[PDB]
């Protein structure tokens, strides 16, 4: 819960394409923006011991095309929340921080102990858009 | 007879070079006749001196330069004597130049003759192509040079055998820009003849047939592209289209395919310029000419926004076929038009490999069996089909040259090529082709030379051994039409081969020495285990132990359908194979699984196997999720649907189908995440369309909900299209059928409004689907008026109306009442009149329906049916056969199908 340091927060661009049954559904290629950590954009391991970890969702819609310019409308509008079954801790982006020695946000499954799971929340259904792999534990970092 | 009377150009006149100066008029004259007038020098050597010289020039009057029509100038050692007269034979349409003076043997005479010709839009010779851009008609000079057409455009010694280097000076309006097979030797001259006339010199082409040479003057915009190899590619397209960028995908596709082909051929492309031209309307849709390839706009250009995945496939395949042609049949010259079937066949098979190279994910090779082999399976099965081999003697007239281009020639040729590659194991085949290309470059050639090279490569490598010579195996397949059926009894291992005719009773007039006994390459699996390849001899019956099985084990044949043949099994084996299929489809390969459904239905049509066995093949489809088996089944079931749609059998049939379709629809829904994650693979994408359409047609309430939601979404904000392009057609038709008049009107308004041909075509099909009788009648009336529907479009609209079951009766009546007006417009000029007759009578299975057809034929006999006359006889025969089926087997089939469907419900 304590943050030794609280000083960039990921934004999940959300791609939503309607099913055609009228049900809003999350789509592949939704982009969680990961800021450049030193040289590498994909993996951010925070220099700060603890993380603010705020989540921002931008809704984008595609008729069928890859282009997501069309704005999310009606049922399609959605918000993304990260809660993970795979990590032993539920980790719903809580102020409470559980363990960790090194926290990273790998976009690669290999080399990562557990994956934070971000789920788009729609009124009809909750669908997990992406798994954010995390090289996961130490007494030193809370 | 006379040498000019003979179609063939005399061998003695061989053209060393052609210098052609031509001035097309792209400005209408006082007469209004656009005219191409030019003076062309014929530089040629006479192997045997001939006083009379024969040139292939068609329908050209000759202007006189000073005193004579032909002025001959000889420089230095080369000497030329001016020719007194130019005459054209009416029978052969060939220019003959008559010179009183005897010619000097093997000397160069340059014959410059002024000629006058008229540019007419017949898509032949020198013709004009017109496109409306921004409301303005645009005039472009175009050359069709195939066969006799080259002669019409300019005097030439036209033969595949005759090869010349062509230096072209083109005088054209300055605004328009000239093109030729070769790069320009000299820049266009603004004021050389007149300020309006621009004269562009062109480099001498590498020696090639005159038909290969082409020159195009066009207003098309260009974005030049250069490969690392320095071949200049790019596209000629209208300026608005260039702004659209539709051609960009085609440009992206061409470069890798060229490189891949060059590696397989082992020869780099000789020409440093290859130009793809988007002709606004091209009847062929593609050009095989060396250097200059002109395509119809639809084939060449792909729009990402409004075009389906099928369209994307079309663009890649057509480009590959043409690229293959440049190396094959152009660099190594084709000896004569008779060898065209081989050239086209080689190109099509190679095109599939090239397309696969371009798109690795798509399994184009898997698609080849459905696209080519299955398509000609139907034509070959008919006894009337021609033998694949074509003799040089047979092809003489221009019409004969046109005859060689046919579906069997390209598609069957590709299938035989695939089989050949399999016996040669690919590498030897590639080596042979490469060697043949290098050895015979710039020489007219026959298939035997290529075959010898493949055989030589096989001779070099001892690792793979062929029991029979490559030429011998190939000959059996090429010489005779059709395919054998191999029947194997598991208990004894005996194998038997006989010809397959889809018709149960037919007579094959054509005679072959082989008598349909063919050497067959057999690949076999026993109980899931591969067996050593067996080469079947061309003998009716042989016994092999490997085929024999005991107890549980089952046998399979023709793995991957590499061979061009049907297969049959003993009934116990069939049952075992079917049982295995229910328990596990994995042991069977995908191509083989498709093969069993297709084969059983074909055998059922010929009555070799019972109708119930074919239905048993459909039983495992509940488990099957793959595209190829499902596609084969749907195609087979279409005949059943047409015959039983109005009968009582339809209700039970619908229930059985609903049960088989539902797991596939559900599986697809789950994989596609409720229809938004459309599958990337081409085969998978195609199956997604199949599932939606079949489900909607028979029951499946969930499908109806999806279609309704999608159409409603389209109606709001109509200009942007929510519907996925692959799925657009299904939603539109279904919605119109469920919907009332308001639905029909909305679609009609869109059909008139849409600029795109493809979109307009989709809308046109949807209009026919409406249930109400009155609506259909109003639509039928709309067609006659020119403003509402264009003439070419009218034939298609009538065909779709016949397809609707409620509409079938109405369409038939309209056709009888308005026959004369339609006949004058489309019977003349062969505008798919035969196709229109074929669309009617598709669903006709009753005696009463046959009687109506006979009456119409008698009543309108005096008026005449134009192109449709042959089709009318064919349509009547088809109807008779459906009723005939009822007389012998369909009455039983109707009862049985009902019983089988009832049991499976
Ligand atoms: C993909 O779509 C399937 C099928 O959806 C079907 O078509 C739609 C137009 C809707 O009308 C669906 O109701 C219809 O079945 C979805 O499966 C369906 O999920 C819905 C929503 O959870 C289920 O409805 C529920 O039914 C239960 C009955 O036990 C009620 O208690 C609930 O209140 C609710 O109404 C429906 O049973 C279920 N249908 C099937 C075939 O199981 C599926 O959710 C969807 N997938 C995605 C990616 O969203
Ligand atoms: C998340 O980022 C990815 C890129 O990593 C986005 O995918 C990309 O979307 C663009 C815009 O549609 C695609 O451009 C397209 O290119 C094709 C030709 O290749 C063209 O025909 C289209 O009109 C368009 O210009 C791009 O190819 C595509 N890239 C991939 C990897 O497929 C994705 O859309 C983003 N998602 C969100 C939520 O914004
Ligand atoms: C190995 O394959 C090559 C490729 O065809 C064969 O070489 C040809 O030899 C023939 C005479 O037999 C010539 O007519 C061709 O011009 C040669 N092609 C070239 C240029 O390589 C050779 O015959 C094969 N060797 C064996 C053992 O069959
Ligand atoms: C029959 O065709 C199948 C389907 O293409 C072949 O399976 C491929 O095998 C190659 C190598 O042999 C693999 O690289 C591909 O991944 C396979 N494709 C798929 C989609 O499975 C199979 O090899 C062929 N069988 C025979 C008898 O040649
Ligand atoms: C199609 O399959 C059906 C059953 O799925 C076959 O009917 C069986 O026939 C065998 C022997 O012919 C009998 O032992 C079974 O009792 C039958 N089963 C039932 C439930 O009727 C049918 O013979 C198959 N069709 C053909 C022509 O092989
Ligand atoms: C989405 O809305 C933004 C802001 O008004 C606008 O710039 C954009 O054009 C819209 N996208 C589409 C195509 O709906």
């Amino acid at each position: 819960p304590s943050f030794y340091t609280h000083t960039v927060n990921i934004t999940i661009d959300l791609g939503m394409k309607r099913s055609g049954y009228g049900q809003p559904i999350a789509s592949t290629l939704s982009n969680i923006t990961l800021p450049m950590q030193d040289n590498n954009t994909d993996v951010y391991c925070i220099r700060s011991d603890q993380f603010s970890v705020y989540v921002h969702s931008t809704c984008k819609s595609s008729l069928w095309d890859n282009i997501f310019k069309r704005n999310c409308t009606d049922v399609l509008d959605a918000t993304a929340v990260i809660k993970t079954g795979t990590c032993p801790f539920s980790f719903d982006k809580l102020n409470n921080y559980l363990t960790f020695n090194k926290f990273c946000l790998s976009l690669s499954p290999v080399g990562a102990n557990c994956k934070f799971d971000v789920a788009a929340r729609t009124r009809t259904n909750e669908q997990v858009v992406r798994s954010l792999y995390v090289i996961y534990e130490g007494d030193n970092i809370v | 007879s006379k040498p000019w009377n003979h179609y063939r150009l005399p061998k003695t006149l061989i053209p060393s070079s052609y210098n052609v100066t031509l001035r097309p008029y792209l400005t209408p004259n006082s007469n209004g006749l656009y005219t191409f007038k030019g003076s062309s020098t014929v530089r040629f050597t006479c192997k045997e001196s001939t006083s009379m010289i024969i040139i292939h020039s068609k329908k050209l009057n000759y202007t006189n330069i000073q005193g004579q029509r032909v002025a001959l100038r000889g420089v230095g050692g080369s000497q030329a004597p001016a020719i007194d007269r130019t005459e054209l034979v009416e029978v052969t349409e060939y220019l003959v130049v008559h010179l009183r003076e005897p010619l000097q043997v093997n000397s160069q005479y340059e014959m410059d003759s002024k000629f006058e010709g008229e540019l007419a839009d017949d898509l032949a010779g020198f013709y004009r192509s017109e496109y409306t851009e921004n409301g303005v008609k645009k005039v472009l000079a175009t050359t069709q040079m195939q066969a006799a057409d080259a002669r019409k455009s300019f005097p030439c010694f036209d033969e595949p055998a005759m090869k010349a280097t062509f230096n072209i000076t083109l005088i054209h309006p300055s605004n328009l820009v000239a093109l030729s097979n070769m790069l320009p030797r000299g820049p266009s001259v603004p004021f050389t003849e007149e300020p309006n006339w621009n004269v562009t010199e062109f480099e001498t082409t590498p020696i090639m047939s005159t038909y290969l040479l082409a020159y195009i003057v066009s207003e098309f915009k260009n974005v030049q592209e250069n490969t690392p190899s320095n071949v200049l590619i790019r596209i000629w397209a209208r300026p608005s289209a260039m702004d659209q960028g539709h051609g960009n995908y085609a440009l992206r596709v061409t470069g890798p395919i060229l490189d891949f082909f060059s590696r397989h051929y082992d020869t780099p492309y000789p020409l440093n310029k290859s130009d793809q031209i988007a002709l606004p309307d091209f009847n062929a849709g593609a050009m095989e000419n060396w250097g200059l390839v002109t395509y119809r706009e639809s084939a060449l250009l792909y729009d990402p926004q409004s075009s389906s995945i099928g369209n994307k496939e079309r663009v890649v395949t057509v480009i590959a076929h043409e690229l293959a042609h440049q190396w094959f049949g152009n660099l190594v010259t084709l000896e004569w038009w008779n060898d065209l079937w081989l050239n086209e066949g080689f190109a099509s098979y190679v095109e599939y490999l090239g397309a696969d190279y371009a798109e690795p994910t798509w399994n184009l090779k898997d698609l080849i069996v459905l696209n080519e082999v299955y398509r000609v399976m139907a034509v070959d099965a008919l006894a009337s089909s021609h033998p694949l081999s074509s003799p040089a003697s047979e092809v003489n007239t221009p019409a004969q040259i046109s005859e060689v281009f046919d579906s069997i020639s390209y598609s069957k040729g590709a299938s035989v090529l695939r089989m050949l590659s399999s016996f040669l194991t690919e590498d030897l085949f590639k080596k042979g082709v490469a060697s043949y290309l290098h050895t015979f470059a710039y020489q007219n050639t026959i298939y035997l030379d290529l075959w010898n090279h493949l055989q030589w490569a096989l001779g070099n490598q001892t690792a793979i051994n062929l029991p029979y010579t490559v030429n011998a195996i190939m000959d059996r397949w090429i010489l005779q039409m059709g395919f054998p059926v191999v029947t194997v009894d598991t208990t004894t291992g005996t194998l038997s081969q006989k010809h397959f005719l889809l018709d149960p009773q037919s007579n094959v007039t054509r005679p072959s020495k082989f008598n349909y006994l063919w050497i067959i390459p057999i690949s076999s699996v026993k109980s899931g285990t591969q067996q050593a390849h067996y080469w079947m001899p061309d003998n009716a019956k042989v016994q092999n132990d490997l085929f024999k099985t005991t107890g549980d084990e089952w046998v399979l044949l023709n793995l991957n359908v590499t061979g061009y043949y049907l297969v049959n099994y003993d009934q116990n084996n069939w049952k075992k194979i079917h049982t295995q299929l229910q328990t596990d489809l994995s042991v069977i390969p995908v191509i083989n699984r498709a093969q069993v459904i297709h084969d059983t239905f074909d055998l059922a049509s010929a009555q070799i196997v019972p109708v119930t066995l074919a239905l048993n093949s459909t039983l495992f489809l509940n488990q099957e999720t793959e595209y190829m088996p499902w596609e084969a089944a749907l195609s087979s079931l279409s005949y059943f649907k047409l015959m039983f749609d109005r009968s009582e059998v339809y209700g039970p049939m619908k229930n059985y189908l609903r049960k088989q379709v539902t797991p596939l629809f559900n599986h697809f829904e789950k994989i596609t995440q409720n229809w938004t994650d459309h599958p990337q693979t081409l085969t998978e994408q195609y199956n997604e369309i199949n599932a939606v359409s079949t489900a909607c047609t028979y029951g499946v309430p969930k499908c109806k909900d999806l279609v309704s939601t999608l159409f409603a979404e389209w109606r709001k904000n109509p200009q942007n299209n929510p519907i996925y392009p692959n799925l657009r057609s299904t939603v539109y038709c279904n919605a119109i059928a469920q919907g009332g008049e308001e639905e029909w009107n909305f679609v009609w308004e869109q059909f008139r409004n849409t600029s795109l041909v493809n979109e307009a075509d989709k809308l046109r099909s949807a209009l026919a689907c409406s249930t109400q009788v009155w609506i259909l009648n109003r639509y039928l009336s709309y067609t006659l008026n020119p403003e509402f529907i264009r003439k070419q479009d009218v034939i298609s609209t009538l065909s779709s109306i016949a397809s609707n079951v409620i509409g079938q009766s109405l369409a038939w009546d309209f056709i009888q009442s308005n026959w004369k007006k339609l006949f004058e417009d489309y019977g003349t000029g062969s505008f798919s009149f035969s196709n229109l007759i074929q669309a009617v009578t598709r669903r006709f299975s009753t005696e009463f329906e046959l009687q109506q057809l006979e009456q119409f034929k008698a009543n309108n006999m005096d008026t005449g049916f134009g192109s449709g006359t042959r089709a009318l006889e064919q349509a009547l025969e088809k109807t008779k056969a459906n009723i005939k089926w009822v007389k012998e087997n369909k009455e039983a089939v109707l009862q049985w199908f009902r019983e089988n469907s009832q049991g499976g419900s």
